[PDB]
RNA sequence: CGCUACUACCGAUUGGAUGGUUUAGUGAGGCCCUCGGAUCGGCCCCGCCGGGGUGCCCUGGCGGAGCGCUGA
RNA sequence: UAAAGUUGCUGCAGUUAAAAAGCUCGUAGUUGGAUCUCUCUCGGCCGAAGCGUUUACUUUGAAAAAAUUAGAGUGUUCAAAGCAGGCCGCCUGGAUACCGCAGCUAGGAAUAAUGGAAUAGGACCGCGGUUCUAUUUUGUUG
RNA sequence: UACCUGGUUGAUCCUGCCAGUAGCAUAUGCUUGUCUCAAAGAUUAAGCCAUGCAUGUCUAAGUACGCACGGCCGGUACAGUGAAACUGCGAAUGGCUCAUUAAAUCAGUUAUGGUUCCUUUGGUCGCUCGUACUUGGAUAACUGUGGUAAUUCUAGAGCUAAUACAUGCCGACGGGCGCUGACCCCCUUCGCGGGGGGGAUGCGUGCAUUUAUCAGUGGUGACUCUAGAUAACCUCGGGCCGAUCGCACGCCGGCGGCGACGACCCAUUCGAACGUCUGCCCUAUCAACUUUCGAUGGUAGUCGCCGUGCCUACCAUGGUGACCACGGGUGACGGGGAAUCAGGGUUCGAUUCCGGAGAGGGAGCCUGAGAAACGGCUACCACAUCCAAGGAAGGCAGCAGGCGCGCAAAUU
């Protein structure tokens, strides 16, 4: 679509799109191979990442983000930011005096690559730790599992 | 910082009830029978036996 | 703090140095060198606390500055020089060679070796990388860099270094069935055959090891040091062969030894 | 003498944070190198670890690459025409990374003429200046002539680049950071990137 | 209610002394930038005694009275 | 601090001693009935053999400073200590346990939560079907 | 040792508190023979400080014409010891204290594939095709002349060194490789449609830096990794490629052994820095907070050692909260730990170990690998020292010691 929405040109820094090609040797568009990498830890590169046109330098698959550290999960709580969502991690904290637990939660802002189209509120996301991407963001969505009630 | 060690330990325990006739009589009998200087010697031997009993009890709660 | 620290408190020193608590406030802070601060034995601890060749640090300095102490074939005059695992200490004046080898309690034993064994040392290769127009390079746990290693040598293998020339003369691969010592963790100083390596991508691989007496333990891969091909070590082992007796068997052995005298 | 700490900022919750220590030297920042276009002027900066940064205050010349032809040349920088960050940087003609500049096309024109034996950016009314028809034509044997003829099959240049060569100055993007390395290196704009930046420049002016 | 003692509270006694917080203005000092250029030094000119190079004044010792360059 | 079961998780009280909201609804919170006993490398004993929806729990195994605490040895003259020492050069110590919670790991599968197909958008599978892998089994796009 | 006792009534049984009881920690009172350990100006005042000391440093191996000592009277430069001074290194460790500080510090757990790293250790260091049998100018110390009341103030003049500061070359070195391309040979069809070569002048070559592009030696779970190739750049504030010192002595102009020191670069060590997950006291008489005085995210940049609203410009309108946000208080540094304790808990932790912070309060820096350093500097604020009134010099929460404060803490 309209990839060039910013004031600066948007492109994958590792893909050279200005190679000289003669006109008569054209099959489809002239030349635009798409850069992507397979992240480790058994995660599958989304098909939209391989055959997409979006430009996201913070994408785990087509961007400049290396996933290393903790692999966590959460439920999507808010999706009101650009390429960023807020997930909620619920857990039980043990108070030893009463030998009991209490519900606590942490809100975590994670980068959502546009390769995960159709991500709802309430479905599980597996996020991986990366370098600080902004003031509060340090995790990238690596997998999206749909909610149980989602048809 | 010093090259000194402050590991020190009190070797006895003072009884909870200071003026108890039966305990006073028992301790005085021990003092006289064994020629002890004061009640602290009785309390020291009592503390030794108490620690030994506590260790034995804690061992008796473990699997054989 | 600003900049690096230069002191080591005696109580913050590694416990395997077996330093007491009333000698002083400070422990000899190991100098920077081939081995890490907590995985080394400084020369002063070896020459004073283990060998009793000196009574004070002044006498350790007096010995070292006569150039009587060689570490890995080179004379060292630094009394806090960090000597670590597999390092060979040669005192030619007294004609004795030692190899710094862990005890089953996790301590560097005073393990005397023959002068023929003192010619070489085992080194666990820490990394392999290509640099300098295609030249392969190898880095060991001893922190020595070797150019042009054998193409079959990989990370976690063990090489044999001839101390006179410092080049690889043999190597054991990291394979199941090879003898290995443990150089860190709870099982430090134990010797056994590698049984299996469970791999955890993005985390620490765990290696399972079986003693010569049939006891099985496990460590992280970073704590495994291959010693010999098969179950035959390429170095001399201490009096305890890496078999960690339980406290009951230690008590029984001590009582049997005591009752045999008198 | 500015700072670069993250603890003077509000927390994620928006609450105020209390500084538990004064500014540290490693959190320091330095004034921006507003790299102008002019005769070369670079001030070396001593940085953490004892290393050196090259704070370019003035640069008139850079190293720019024609990517399709793989022709990298040293070239005078003429002007700053577009800045995606701040339009003011264009008004002050500041060289920063990713700013669009005009570079002299003469080195790339010279390489093209000496490589393809084809005129480029040359007005048809003119009949070449003295002492350059030789490098265009020369006296070559059959082998050299057939080599240049084989090169001629892949010598077509896109119309946008051709028009730029007619005007004598090319559009380029600065890809190095002049305030950190003292250099204004970059690449000539081509293809859809050139189309986008021409559209942006003409929309701005 | 009358006394006696003590304790908080209300409050313009338009009460006296320090503690901080902040609009407006001013702002030391350092650092950066753009200049500046007191001085100092090199190559040719009233330094021109002297060299393995003889009527080769051209030095490796003295304002060489130089809108002549040049570096600090 | 214990005594204080006078802060009560264990483990307190609320008719009259101090105390249950005037009464209902109601969100969050808390708590919730039964029920469900192959291995798309196969080679003439060895390995690419799978958190196999998941979690909580439980049992492991790693990894986790020392000192302190517990605790092993050791006649400091005894002891608090100390980490020493013992035998006519030699011999032996400087153990070990514990190290909540969270993180990692691996067995169990009761208990508890959760999931699987009802608009069939269902499991196994024979038969088809319209872009396209940059290795073709040995004179190289002859 | 899983413990209770006295007190309401005329008497009783209760609820219930008061008092008792034992430890612990500060103070204090009375008393005190031996001996071994051993805390000790935390609490109030991170209040103020007289004086003294607490950080300096030389090997055979940087620089010795100080007769300051000291010889073997000489083509014998330097015997040797050696103050001083230049150079190098350290002074960023240690010690003190707990004021600040409430997801901050800190602890465990991970990460740096997002960084810097003096030193140590190992490697690399004729891999660059372009005066050397050693280059230049200074400046200390020293001599001599001085100024000021005053300082670890320094100013002229006369010398003279380098491992200080600069400059800079034979050599390896024979050339190879890449891109050029005046010219020549052989074969097929005299449609050279094609090939194969030799090639003279020319440009550029190694490592590092910057940019663009290409191809897929080793490695990772995963690189936009490592290595390679190409086109070039290559910072006057210009980077590596040794103009250094000692010892032992040699060998038919040459070839050398053992070291010291120094310089890139890459590892290593010691770290530092910045992130991940979880965990912190009381308070609702604190319920909404933040929002370009960047608040949350996006794009581009700047700056920074690097990731990042760190900052800037545009864009979006976000982000946190009864699972207690935000605000407030703390006679709050966090932890390891301490006291007490049947089981469970309660309280404490200024205090010798680890981490943080600070040096009267703020702020800003220089040098350096490392400091926003205070036994470094600069300024302001408070206090304060000497003065000849012009100026100069300060920082005990270091060790003693003094004043003050106090219930409360030792030797100049």
């Amino acid at each position: 679509a309209d990839i060039q929405t910013e004031r600066a040109y948007q492109k994958q820094p590792t893909i050279f799109q200005n190679k000289k090609r003669v006109l008569l040797g054209e099959t489809g568009k002239e030349k635009l191979p798409r850069y992507y990498k397979n992240i480790g830890l058994g995660f599958k590169t989304p098909k939209e990442a391989i055959e997409g046109t979006y430009i996201d330098k913070k994408c785990p698959f087509t961007g400049n983000v290396s996933i290393r550290g903790r692999i966590l999960s959460g439920v999507v709580t808010k999706m009101k930011m650009q390429r960023t969502i807020v997930i909620r991690r619920d857990y039980l904290h043990y108070i030893r005096k009463y030998n009991r637990f209490e519900k606590r939660h942490k809100n975590m802002s994670v980068h959502l690559s546009p390769c995960f189209r159709d991500v709802q509120i309430g479905d599980i996301v597996t996020v991986g730790e990366c370098r600080p991407l902004s003031k509060t963001v340090r995790f990238n969505v690596l997998k999206v599992t749909k909610a149980a009630g989602t048809k | 910082p010093v090259a000194r060690s402050w590991v020190c330990r009190k070797t006895y325990v003072t009884p909870r009830r200071p003026f108890e006739k039966s305990r006073l009589d028992q301790e005085l009998k021990l003092i006289g029978e064994y020629g002890l200087r004061n009640k602290r010697e009785v309390w020291r031997v009592k503390f030794t036996l108490a620690k030994i009993r506590k260790a034995a009890r804690e061992l008796l709660t473990l699997d054989e | 703090a600003r900049g690096p620290k230069k002191h080591l408190k005696r109580v913050a020193a590694p416990k395997h140095w077996m330093l007491d608590k009333l000698t002083g406030v400070f422990a000899p802070r190991p100098s920077t060198g081939p081995h890490k601060l907590r995985e080394c034995l400084p020369l002063i601890i070896f020459l004073r606390n283990r060998l009793k060749y000196a009574l004070t640090g002044d006498e350790v300095k007096k010995i070292c500055m006569q150039r009587f102490i060689k570490i890995d074939g080179k004379v060292r005059t630094d009394i806090t020089y960090p000597a670590g695992f597999m390092d060979v200490i040669s005192i030619d004046k007294t004609g004795e060679n030692f190899r710094l080898i862990y005890d089953t309690k996790g301590r560097f034993a005073v393990h005397r070796i023959t002068p023929e064994e003192a010619k070489y040392k085992l080194c666990k290769v820490r990394k392999i990388f290509v640099g300098t127009k295609g030249i392969p390079h190898l880095v060991t746990h001893d922190a020595r860099t070797i150019r042009y290693p054998d193409p079959l040598i990989k990370v976690n293998d063990t090489i044999q270094i001839d101390l006179e020339t410092g080049k690889i003369t043999d190597f054991i691969k990291f394979d199941t069935g090879n003898l290995c010592m443990v150089t860190g963790g709870a099982n430090l100083g134990r010797i056994g055959v590698i049984t299996n390596r469970e791999r955890h991508p993005g985390s620490f691989d765990v290696v399972h090891v079986k003693d010569a007496n049939g006891n099985s333990f496990a460590t992280r891969l970073s704590n495994i040091f291959v010693i010999g091909k098969g179950n035959k070590p390429w170095i001399s082992l201490p009096r305890g062969k890496g078999i960690r007796l339980t406290i009951a068997e230690e008590r029984d052995k001590r009582l049997a030894a005591k009752q045999s005298s008198g | 003498g500015i700072s670069r700490d993250n603890w003077h900022k509000r927390r994620k919750t928006g609450g105020k944070r209390k500084p538990y220590h004064k500014k540290r030297k490693y959190e320091l920042g330095r004034p921006a190198a507003n790299t102008k276009i002019g005769p070369r002027r670079i001030h070396t900066v001593r940085v953490r670890g004892g290393n050196k940064k090259y704070r370019a205050l003035r640069l008139d010349v850079g190293n720019f690459s024609w990517g399709s032809e793989c022709c990298t040349r040293k070239t005078r920088i003429i002007d700053v025409v577009y800045n995606a960050s701040n339009n003011e940087l264009v008004r002050t003609k500041t060289l920063v990374k990713n700013c669009i500049v005009l570079i002299d096309s003469t080195p790339y024109r010279q390489w093209y003429e000496s490589h393809y034996a084809l005129p480029l950016g040359r007005k048809k009314g003119a009949k070449l200046t003295p002492e350059e028809e030789e490098i265009l034509n020369k006296k070559r044997s059959k082998k050299i002539q057939k080599k240049y003829d084989e090169r001629k099959k892949n010598a077509k240049i896109s119309s946008l680049l051709e028009e730029q060569f007619q005007q004598g100055k090319l559009l380029a993007c600065i890809a190095s950071r002049p305030g950190q390395c003292g250099r204004a290196d970059g690449y000539v704009l081509e293809g859809k990137e050139l189309e986008f930046y021409l559209r942006k420049i003409k929309a701005r002016k």
